[PDB]
């Protein structure tokens, strides 16, 4: 039987300051016991000052971060090119993730 | 006369009414100017307010990154043709990772356009717009009517007594192309040309509004102090 | 007066579309006659190619709609056309879901009842044609069935249609008093298209070069049209007798 | 009377007086050819040059369907744009479904039962263009021309547009002069030529040329544009002819 | 389905299907609306050139919406009963997701909602009915009295009425109605209310009905002699 | 959910249902009415799976109450349970069925009599003089074939009602938090307050 | 495009008349004359064939029509809008009769069936009602034989006898005169020739008339034996032959 | 009869241009804006002594940070409101934030053109959308049938607009307090009205950033009109 | 396109009525008059055939009396087939009662549903209304016995006796003068009779051009019957009250 789900591997990390933020991530892409990448990038500038990872399953990160960015370039044609707070984002995102609660994006997302 | 009830009725003579009235809403709409050189486009639009009280109608809508617009006319209705005009620019980018050509971005209006001109209940689109962008082919200006008919173009200018200033770029058409690597002097040329469309009302801060893209450029509208500039 | 725009019923019972569509039949201006031999059925048309620009053998009016059935149409093409492809597909489905070849009168009446459709629901216009239907049907035999605007249809000994189809029709009556029966007492179908020819010069009084006539033939698993030189073996044939 | 109000009436004489109004607007817009030749066709248009803002060579009129079709019309252009979309749509699920590209008078019925369809209802209008098509297949070269009641032919020349008269007599020498046959490469200098004899109908604004082809020899069985020296070289072969 | 554009703007600035729709309603029978100190009264005219009536089982005019709201009305009967039934389905559904019986207000404002709704839908005419909503809220004593009409617009009313020569009725209201000091009791109230459709009505036999809502659920109709009563001690009054 | 009981007397109907509301190893409440008033003459008790019992109750509530505003009338007892056995019929065979097992006990003021419905979640209807649902019944159904008479009051059918929860008391493995119990007679719905 | 005409196109004028349901009745009114006549025994309907041209064969075209095995019909008024009515009824008289109960419908309510296909064409969007007058003559077993009349409003009318169409007047007057209860069905096929007679104009033989019965079962038409409840149809076409023959004792 | 997304040879749509006219006959509203908040107000307009006026809500809440007040045929507005409720909740949970004054408008435009042959004819009601947020602050819009919205210092609609339109022109400045705002609407509507002008046939309101949109009292704006005959009576 | 042959069949004129109700209630009132009369013990339908013909079958015919279940009958006046259309709705409503609630359905719910049908086609839908009056007699167990009509606007009342079709104004007066309270069945029976032989159009009133029905409690102990007349049944009952 088919099975839609896969494990990339990988790991990520985030530590926030008083007045800066760092998300770090390693760049080894795998599928069983096979490397695919040595330098796959999963850590993305999604504009607004808002850093984003996805780890897990690659396709489906990709695919959810593909959308984020594309809903903060529609909040900006909707509402007069405003900054997307932080905070604004993580609530946007929440609705990305459980939209799909009855087939989901199996990732583990910090931004 | 008795050819004017809908759009899906011919004249005699082989004229759609309906679709000429549409192009009639252009014309009392305000005035705004487009042209272009090999490196930049530029758009010049002149806004207009209800009275004093009130705020000055904005003209200029962006589409993408490298693509925009300016209107003259029913301004929902090129709300309607903008969005739709920003989907098929995304869309070209999230499945082809291909930032969409603005001849295609014509023929796609075009395309819309003319399904609203053949078709009973609907309505034809009462705006004219003027798309402006920079892609893998350089700096572009098109021309689009509701009719459906699209024209790329070096200059060009659509609203009330748009023939002003579509005269002087016939003129200025030799000068104005060559300004290469200056975006200040071809606005100038732009803020110039929409000069001669105006009548008892001179161009002032919160009344002008200018859009720019080009090779290092992208997509942004100037409005208020920032245009204060180019009085 | 509305009721003569849509298809709904006039204060005298009419329906004025429909009458206007038999009108549009003529528009081509040219005429048609089918005829039935022992073992064929044999159609033939006028062909008008006033424009020198146009490529002649494209200019049809004879369509092939299955192997067995031939159609003559007696209208605009574009109606014409309409009317071909979809008996087309009605005649594949037939065999697809009967597990035979539809016959020649049974697509007869399902074109006929598309027909009275039109001339019932307001949407749809009635079809400008008269279609002509032909074939030797492995049960009745050399058949003639013939279909119009107003979702009419029957079956004909011969039959002829067009502006100038009573010259033609009387002929043909004329013929029939004489022979006695029903068809044309001939072997080979060869006799049977100049039997046709010939009866058409004699009603319309005009003579017929190569390119001025269509000829379609129906025999038995076979439906064909004739080029150019066999319509003009055929008419030399006529000459020389 | 009233009847020629609405779409898919007849009229007392048995006609669609939406239809005939429809090929007035074609009537109106710019002249378009196409001519047939040994083993392929030639297209070409007349381009009115409204201002000196038009940039030239980028406001193209002729239109590919497939790889080996070309289409050209007159009349209302977005209308012609909308019917070759559908055609781009019949030929790909031909090919989807058996393999071969569309055969051109299989390609003909396709835009002929599409455009004859917008004749049956009041819901609809007609198409307010002529359109001239053709390109080479399995059987040869074929040219047709499409007319807003559903009609259309197969020629050995076509014309439609404001300049079809001229364009047609024009058209009637070549076929009388050249029984044998005409070549792709000739057909192609004959287009420009009778494209600048039928701008006398159009000639207060100057134009612009544009040539397109099919040919078996010449461009391998597909459509392509005429470009650069042989463009060119057609211009100044009608250029000489005028004069 | 039928799209049609029924309800339409005219030059003038007038939807013409909403004005005729209320010309219905100026046909309509009587019906007038007086709220006292602790009540509620609603009073309907029927009309006396339908003899051989059955009046047990004959459509009453006022219905009860729920045990604690009560719906009149004035114009087109059959429309009537289309907005009483969707009124009575959305009183049992409030109940049953809020827990709670509906207020006078919400229920209006669901009926001239409704009747809204059918001014800008295609295919559809508008109501010809204008309504007189009247009970009290849950678990409260103030008496409430709202009025509908086919536009979709609704308020709240002292005292109003509707329907046919509704003009002469509202006049004698208009002055008869003491803003400061409304009707002390039940008594005070039915006979305001009688009073003014006695200056329409004809004769005070069986030509009104008077329907008498208090707070907690406590509606009842009167009868023939008790409402003759009012009509004999009104006479002999005004007999001066 | 799981002790619902009914027995029909002489003149009115005592429905006695548990009052124990029990999620895992944990009882949520110990004072729950697992009843609903469906008008004034007419009682339903429920039982079966959480959240549908009442859901389906208060459903059948609102469509009894919308009939009696209506038309300004109370159904029959027998109305009544029609209408619920047909809801019951098609939820069954629908997508996610109404897993609500119910008792419906009425008196019928036309006939002057009282009236004890029992409806499985199938939809199978009976009329009986005393009925239960779940594994009440494999001790209620035998106790009250011997001490069951047709003519009894309701003071002697509140003593056979408690012969049947001392019994359940006795020998069933869950505590059940005692029972509510409803009388429905001429006069309408009440409830003893002291059982 | 899609059918836009979802609104009624016969409606009620101030006068309080159908427009197109009067209208279609004018249509049946210029139809060739058919009647149907009720014996004790029997059933007979009859009617003129108009050919429309000598070289059309006439027998392909079929005016009296088979709709179950004991019922039968016949029109005066649009040829096209009968045959339709005729495909309709064959199949309603399976989906809504024989595909339940097994057996075939009794007259009157096949008739009935028919009748709510014409009264829809008469309310429904978008559609004329059909331009026709049906009768419907047929047998079942515990009505017996049954004569009905259906008409383009979908109102039908059970007959002892009648006509409709061209010389409908004049006909129904001369089956009055010749009419009883006690009428075998060879006086009543006798009487139905005579009536026609009169109506029609040119040759009047086997060839120009359509005549058919609802009479006694005929196992021979059947097609199978061995099932004895299973008799065959009522329903006979009389042969161009058999109306000759009855033309010469006339 | 004729189409009802149909043009007119002027360019206009005739439907649209008509709701404008039903716009006219409608009761005043007012609104304007300033530094330390907007101001809304508007005639209430009783068309019986009967009729009791605190049940006429012809200004009404949105969200916290914007209100709107109506003006023509007011039952067509209620569909309008409840979106406008639904489109500012919804962003607050889609975005945790509030939601832009303009983007609001913009959302309620967008219902504007959604009519023909969808609902089948444009809404009968102009609305003033007041309200505020961190970015572009106090604002104040005009929405139309058209699909239209303006921004506006001021604004008046309704049956006196022109008259109170041209007041409002000389009377606006940048540097206006609250309580110079509150006067200057009810100075203005008292000039426009039929009826004289009291607490029961007027009502006011606001939206600060502060105590966002609120509704006055009877008794609050009563003193308030008494406020303003004594200082016109002052000189 | 198709709004220029759009009749509106459902729009309100100037003076605020229904065009194509006022419209088929004048299409009603060319149909032949239909009485109906409630007594104490029972209630009589009687019925007017349209201008009869001489070889029309008489008693194998159903024009104006129909039977919905067996405790409801409807008198009809209008359009035949617009009145079956709305009958077999009825009778299905009606077993959909019975399905539901096992209890007959009573006599006014059917009456509002079919009357609310009726209102439907003159809000909604652009479709002629039906041309169809209705007198429904009937019997149940909370009213007893019940007359009704309903006619194309929807609006339904209910009447101790009543008349619809043709000379409705002439015939409610005579129903009007004769008619009490404490009547039976069998004086119903003559007065529906008398009231038709003097309203209608034809010269005499024979058996031949009449439908007849009774609902009675006349069967045995506490049960109701229908009765719809034979043609010998009412040439008996024309003789009995000596009309022929
Ligand atoms: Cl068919
Ligand atoms: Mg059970």
């Amino acid at each position: 039987q088919f099975n839609p789900y896969g494990d990339n591997g990988g790991t990520i990390l985030g530590i926030a300051g008083e007045d800066f933020a760092v998300l770090a991530g390693d760049t080894r892409n795998i599928t069983d016991y096979s490397i695919n990448s040595r330098y796959e990038p999963k850590v993305f500038d999604c504009g607004d000052n808002i850093v984003m990872s996805a780890n897990g399953f690659a396709a489906d990160g990709d695919a959810l971060v593909k959308r984020f960015k594309n809903s903060v370039k529609w909040y900006h044609f909707d509402h007069n090119d405003k900054k997307l707070s932080i905070n604004s984002a993580a609530r946007n995102i929440q609705h990305l993730l459980y939209g799909k609660r009855f087939f989901p994006y199996y990732v583990h997302t910090i931004i | 006369n008795n050819y004017d009830g809908d759009t899906v009725t011919f004249s005699p003579t082989g004229r759609l009414f309906q679709v000429e009235y549409a192009l009639e809403a252009i014309k009392q709409g305000s005035v705004t100017v487009g042209l272009r050189s090999n490196t930049h486009a530029v758009l010049v639009a002149l806004k207009r307010n209800a009275d004093e009280l009130s705020s000055y109608q904005k003209k200029i809508i962006k589409c993408d990154e490298h693509m925009g617009l300016s209107l003259a006319g029913l301004a929902p209705d090129a709300r309607v043709l903008s969005n739709y005009l920003r989907q098929q620019c995304n869309y070209s980018s999230l499945v082809f990772n291909r930032k969409l050509a603005v001849e295609r971005a014509g023929h796609l209006l075009c395309d819309k356009a003319q399904k609203n001109t053949q078709s009973y209940g609907g309505r034809p689109y009462g705006v004219g717009l003027l798309i402006i962008g920079y892609d893998k082919s350089g700096a572009h200006l098109l021309e689009f009517q509701p009719s459906g008919n699209v024209t790329e173009l070096y200059g060009t200018a659509i609203g009330a007594r748009s023939q002003g200033a579509k005269t002087y770029l016939e003129r200025t058409l030799d000068t104005f192309i060559k300004i290469d690597g200056n975006p200040d002097e071809l606005i100038k040329a732009g803020v110039e040309a929409i000069s001669q469309s105006l009548r008892d009302e001179s161009l002032t801060v919160d009344n002008l509004s200018i859009a720019i893209v080009g090779k290092d450029t992208p997509f942004t509208i100037y409005d208020g102090e920032a245009v204060a500039k180019y009085i | 007066g509305y009721d003569r725009h849509i298809t709904i019923f006039s204060p005298e019972g009419r329906l004025y579309q429909v009458e206007y569509a038999f009108k549009a039949t003529n528009q081509t201006n040219i005429n048609s006659l089918a005829v039935r031999g022992k073992d064929c059925t044999v159609v033939i048309s006028q062909k008008k190619v006033p424009d020198k620009l146009l490529d002649p053998t494209t200019v049809s009016y004879i369509f092939c709609i299955s192997r067995t059935i031939g159609m003559v149409v007696n209208g605009p093409i574009p109606d014409a056309r309409n009317a071909a492809l979809r008996a087309k597909a009605e005649a594949a489905e037939f065999r697809y879901k009967y597990g035979y070849d539809m016959p020649c009168d049974v697509l007869a009446k399902r074109m006929a009842n598309l027909s009275q459709i039109y001339t019932q629901r307001a949407y749809m216009r009635p079809l400008g044609v008269i279609l002509t239907f032909v074939s030797v049907d492995e049960e009745l035999g050399p058949s003639i069935y013939k279909t119009d605007p107003a979702g009419y249809y029957v079956g004909y000994k011969a039959t002829a249609t067009g502006p100038k189809q009573q010259e033609i029709t009387t002929n043909l009556e004329n013929h029939f008093k004489k022979s006695k029966i029903d068809h044309i007492n001939e072997e080979s179908w060869e006799k049977v298209v100049e039997f046709a020819i010939t009866h058409m010069i004699d009603a319309l009084g005009t003579e017929f070069s190569k390119n001025d006539l269509e000829v379609g033939v129906a025999t038995k698993d076979k439906f064909f049209t004739l080029s150019a030189e066999n319509i003009e073996e055929r008419l030399v044939a006529i000459a020389e007798q | 009377t009233g009847y020629d109000l609405s779409n898919s009436v007849f009229s007392p004489d048995g006609r669609n007086f939406q239809v005939e109004y429809a090929v007035k607007a074609v009537e109106n817009g710019t002249t378009s050819i196409g001519i047939k030749c040994n083993d392929g066709v030639v297209f070409a248009v007349e381009k009115l040059i409204t201002s000196k803002l038009l940039v030239p060579q980028k406001n193209v009129k002729i239109q590919v369907v497939d790889r080996h079709i070309g289409c050209v019309y007159s009349g209302l252009i977005p209308d012609g744009r909308h019917l070759v979309n559908r055609g781009r749509e019949e030929a790909a699920s031909f090919k989807k479904l058996y393999k071969t590209p569309i055969p051109i008078p299989a390609f003909a019925d396709r835009l002929g039962q599409y455009v004859q369809a917008h004749t049956l209802y009041n819901s609809v209008r007609p198409f307010g263009v002529s359109t001239i098509f053709g390109g080479v297949d399995k059987n040869g070269a074929h040219l047709y021309m499409l007319e807003p009641s559903g009609s259309y032919w197969g020629y050995k020349g076509a014309a439609t547009g404001k300049g079809r008269q001229s364009a047609k007599a024009e058209l009637e020498k070549l076929v009388d002069h050249h029984p044998e046959g005409l070549s792709a490469r000739e057909a192609v200098k004959q287009a420009a030529k009778i494209i600048y004899l039928a701008h006398e109908d159009n000639k207060e604004k100057d134009f612009e040329l544009e040539i397109s082809w099919c040919s078996l020899s010449e461009t391998n069985g597909l459509h392509k544009f005429v470009k650069g020296d042989l463009l060119q070289e057609a211009i100044d072969f009608a250029q000489k002819e005028i004069n | 389905g039928y799209d049609r554009a029924l309800s339409i703007f005219s030059p003038d600035g007038h939807i013409f299907q909403v004005e005729y729709a209320l010309e219905a309603v100026k046909r309509g029978t009587c019906a007038v609306g007086v709220k006292g100190k602790n009540c509620v009264v609603l009073g309907c005219e029927r009309r006396s050139t339908l003899k051989l009536q059955d009046t047990r089982i004959t459509p009453s005019k006022v219905s009860k919406i729920d045990s604690h709201v009560v719906l009149s009305f004035s114009g087109l009967n059959a429309d009537s009963r289309i907005l009483i039934e969707k009124a009575r389905v959305e009183a049992q559904s409030h109940r049953l997701t809020l827990e709670d019986p509906v207020t006078v207000e919400y229920l209006t404002r669901y009926v001239a909602g409704v009747q809204q709704r059918y001014t800008q839908s295609g295919g559809v005419r508008p109501f010809g009915v204008s309504t007189l909503i009247a009970g009290f809220d849950p678990r409260d004593d103030e008496p409430k009295l709202y009025q509908t009409e086919p536009s979709g617009i609704y308020s709240s009313w002292s005292a109003q009425t509707i329907g046919r020569n509704s003009k002469t009725v509202r006049e004698f209201l208009e002055k008869n109605y003491d803003r400061k000091e409304p009707p002390a009791t039940v008594e005070e109230c039915v006979k305001l209310t009688v009073r003014s459709l006695l200056e329409v009505v004809q004769t005070g036999a069986k030509n009104i009905e008077i329907t008498v809502v208090k707070p907690d659920s406590d509606i009842v109709a009167l009868s023939s002699e008790e409402i003759n009563q009012y009509v004999t001690q009104i006479e002999q009054e005004k007999q001066e | 959910m799981d002790i619902i009981l009914g027995i029909r007397v002489q003149d009115s109907v005592i429905l006695a249902s548990s009052k124990a509301v029990t999620r895992g190893i944990s009882v949520l409440k110990d004072s729950d009415d697992k009843t609903r008033q469906l008008s004034p003459h007419t009682l339903m008790s429920f039982a079966g799976e959480a959240g549908d019992t009442v859901q389906f109750a208060e459903y059948i509530q609102a469509n009894i109450q919308l009939y009696s505003i209506r038309e300004d009338y109370e159904l029959s007892p027998q109305a009544v349970s029609s209408f619920v056995r047909q809801e019951l019929a098609k939820s069954i065979r629908s997508r996610r069925p109404y897993q609500v097992n119910v008792l419906i006990g009425g008196y019928d003021k036309k006939k002057n009599k009282p009236e004890l419905y029992q409806i499985d979640y199938l939809g199978t209807k009976v009329e009986l003089p005393y009925g239960a649902h779940g594994y009440s019944g494999f001790y209620t159904f035998s106790l009250l074939d011997h001490h069951y008479r047709p003519d009894m009051t309701t003071e002697e059918g509140l003593d056979l009602l408690k012969l049947c929860v001392q019994e359940l008391e006795k020998r069933m493995p869950m505590d059940f938090k005692g029972v509510i119990v409803k009388i429905v007679d001429k006069d309408g719905i009440r409830q003893v307050d002291d059982f | 495009m899609t059918d836009r005409y979802s609104f009624s196109l016969t409606t009620f004028s101030p006068s309080g008349k159908l427009g197109q349901i009067d209208y279609a009745l004018t249509a049946v009114k210029q139809g060739v004359t058919s009647l149907g006549i009720k014996a004790t025994n029997g059933v007979v309907i009859a009617t003129e064939k108009k050919s429309s041209s000598p070289l059309a064969m006439s027998e392909t075209l079929s005016k009296v029509s088979l709709l179950t095995p004991d019922i039968g019909a016949v029109y005066s008024g649009m040829g096209p809008d009968y045959r339709v009515l005729v495909d309709k009824s064959r199949k309603v008289a399976h989906t809504s009769y024989k595909r339940i109960y097994g057996e075939y419908p009794p007259t009157k309510l096949l008739v009935s069936e028919v009748a709510k296909i014409m009264q829809e064409a008469t309310q429904s969007g978008g559609v004329r009602p059909f331009g026709v007058s049906l009768l419907i003559a047929g047998h079942d077993e515990f009505n017996g034989f049954s004569l009905y009349q259906v008409d383009p409003s979908g109102s039908y009318f059970p007959w002892k006898a009648t006509a409709i169409g061209k010389g409908s007047v004049a006909a129904k007057t001369f089956l009055e005169k010749r009419w009883n209860d006690e009428l075998e069905l060879e006086d009543a096929i006798h009487i139905a020739l005579l009536t026609l007679k009169e109506s029609v104009e040119g040759e009047f033989n086997g060839d120009t008339i359509e005549l058919a019965i609802i009479g006694d079962e005929n196992p021979d038409l059947l097609g199978y034996t061995g099932i004895p409840t299973d008799k065959g149809p009522r329903f006979r076409k009389l042969t161009s032959q058999e109306i000759n023959d009855r033309l010469e004792a006339l | 009869d004729r189409g009802v997304s149909t043009f007119s040879p002027e360019g206009r749509l005739f439907q649209v241009e008509y709701s404008l006219e039903a716009i006219k006959l409608g009761s005043t509203a007012i609104g304007i804006a300033t530094k330390e908040g907007v101001v809304l107000g508007v005639e209430k307009r009783a068309t019986s002594p009967l009729l009791e006026s605190d049940s006429i809500e012809k200004i009404v809440e949105i969200d916290r940070h914007i209100g709107c007040a109506m003006s023509g045929l007011t039952a067509d507005a209620r569909s309008m409101i409840e979106h406008a409720r639904t489109a500012a909740v919804t962003h607050n949970l889609y975005y945790d934030e509030d939601i832009n004054v303009e983007s609001l408008t913009q959302s309620v435009c967008d219902l504007a053109l959604r009519f023909g042959e969808l609902m089948s004819r444009p809404f009968g009601v102009a609305l003033l959308i007041a309200g505020h947020d961190a970015d572009d602050g106090y604002q104040l819009f005009h929405a139309e049938p058209s699909g239209t919205f303006y921004r506006y210092n001021a604004k008046a609609i309704g049956s006196g607009s022109e008259g109170a339109q041209a007041e409002l022109l000389n009377e606006w400045h940048s540097s206006l307090t609250l309580k110079e705002a509150e006067l200057l609407v009810l100075k203005i509507l008292k000039q426009v009205m039929e009826e004289k002008l009291d607490e029961n046939n007027a009502q006011l309101s606001c939206i600060t950033k502060q105590d966002g949109f609120k509704i006055y009292d009877n008794e609050k704006t009563a003193e308030l009109i008494k406020e303003l005959k004594e200082k016109e009576a002052a000189e | 396109g198709s709004r220029r042959y759009d009749s509106r069949t459902t729009i309100f004129s100037p003076e605020g009525r229904l065009y194509q109700v006022e419209y088929a209630l004048e299409s009603i009132s060319h149909a032949g008059t239909a009485i109906g009369i409630m007594a104490s013990d029972g209630i009589v339908l009687a019925a007017e055939r349209k201008v009869t013909s001489t070889l029309l079958e008489q008693d194998t015919s159903t024009e104006k009396l129909y039977k919905l279940n067996d405790k409801i009958a409807v008198a009809v006046a209008g359009l035949t087939a617009d009145a079956e259309i709305l009958i077999n709705t009825a009778r299905i409503h009606a077993q959909n009662y019975l399905k539901t609630y096992n209890e007959d359905i009573p006599v006014e719910i059917l009456v509002r549903r079919l009357s609310d049908i009726k209102q439907g086609y003159t809000q909604h839908g652009g479709l002629r209304p039906f041309g169809v009056s209705f007198i429904y007699a009937g019997y149940d167990d909370r009213y007893g016995y019940q007359l009704y009509t309903s006619n194309p606007s929807g609006n339904y009342t209910g009447w101790k006796a009543i008349s619809v079709g043709a000379n409705t104004s002439a015939a409610q007066t005579l129903l009007q003068m004769d008619y009490k309270d404490d009547m039976k069945v069998d004086d119903a029976i003559e007065l529906a009779l008398k009231t038709l032989s003097k309203t209608t159009d034809s010269s005499a009133l024979t058996y031949d051009r009449l439908e007849f029905a009774t609902i009675r409690k006349g069967a045995n102990d506490g049960e109701v019957y229908q009765k719809i007349f034979k043609p010998q049944e009412i040439k008996d009952i024309l003789v009995k009250t000596g009309i022929t």
